[PDB]
């Protein structure tokens, strides 16, 4: 039944917590990333 | 953890200096002896 | 080992996650080089 079902979606999450115990990293700002899913189709051929 | 690096800063070079202070009971030597010891320590550091 | 017993644990894989902050305790050496012009032979000692 997967033939009739097209491509689905993936689960991706990001976190932007506080900062309270590590090395002296430079101060930055929260940012977000964008991603896309592009999957093609590959198939061989045969005959008799 | 390292933003307040007041207590987390201690790098005293003593591995090559511990014998030179353990051998001397008092260390009250003359200028020539002090200069010779300093030159020997510098040579040992260079050739480490 | 031998006559010593000191606790040792793999803290690299549990602290800083090896990818969050730079590894602490990093040294630096600031040396300088000098290139003198040189001197010439006194009377004959320059080749063999």
């Amino acid at each position: 039944e997967l033939a009739y079902v097209r491509d689905g979606v993936i689960q991706f999450e990001v976190q932007q917590p506080m900062i309270a115990r590590d090395g002296p990293h430079p101060v930055d700002q929260p940012v977000h990333n964008y991603m896309v899913k592009r999957i093609h189709k590959r198939s061989l051929s045969a005959a008799f | 953890d390292q933003l307040l690096g007041v207590l987390l800063e201690k790098a005293p070079p003593l591995s090559l200096l511990s014998p030179i202070n353990k051998f001397q009971p008092e260390g009250h030597l003359n200028r020539v002896a002090r200069a010779a010891l300093l030159s020997d320590l510098k040579r040992r550091v260079c050739a480490d | 080992v031998g006559d010593k017993l000191v606790f040792l644990e793999a803290l690299e894989r549990r602290v800083y996650q090896a990818t969050r902050v730079a590894y602490p305790l990093i040294g630096n050496i600031d040396i300088t080089f000098i290139m003198p012009m040189g001197v010439f032979q006194a009377n004959s000692m320059d080749r063999y």
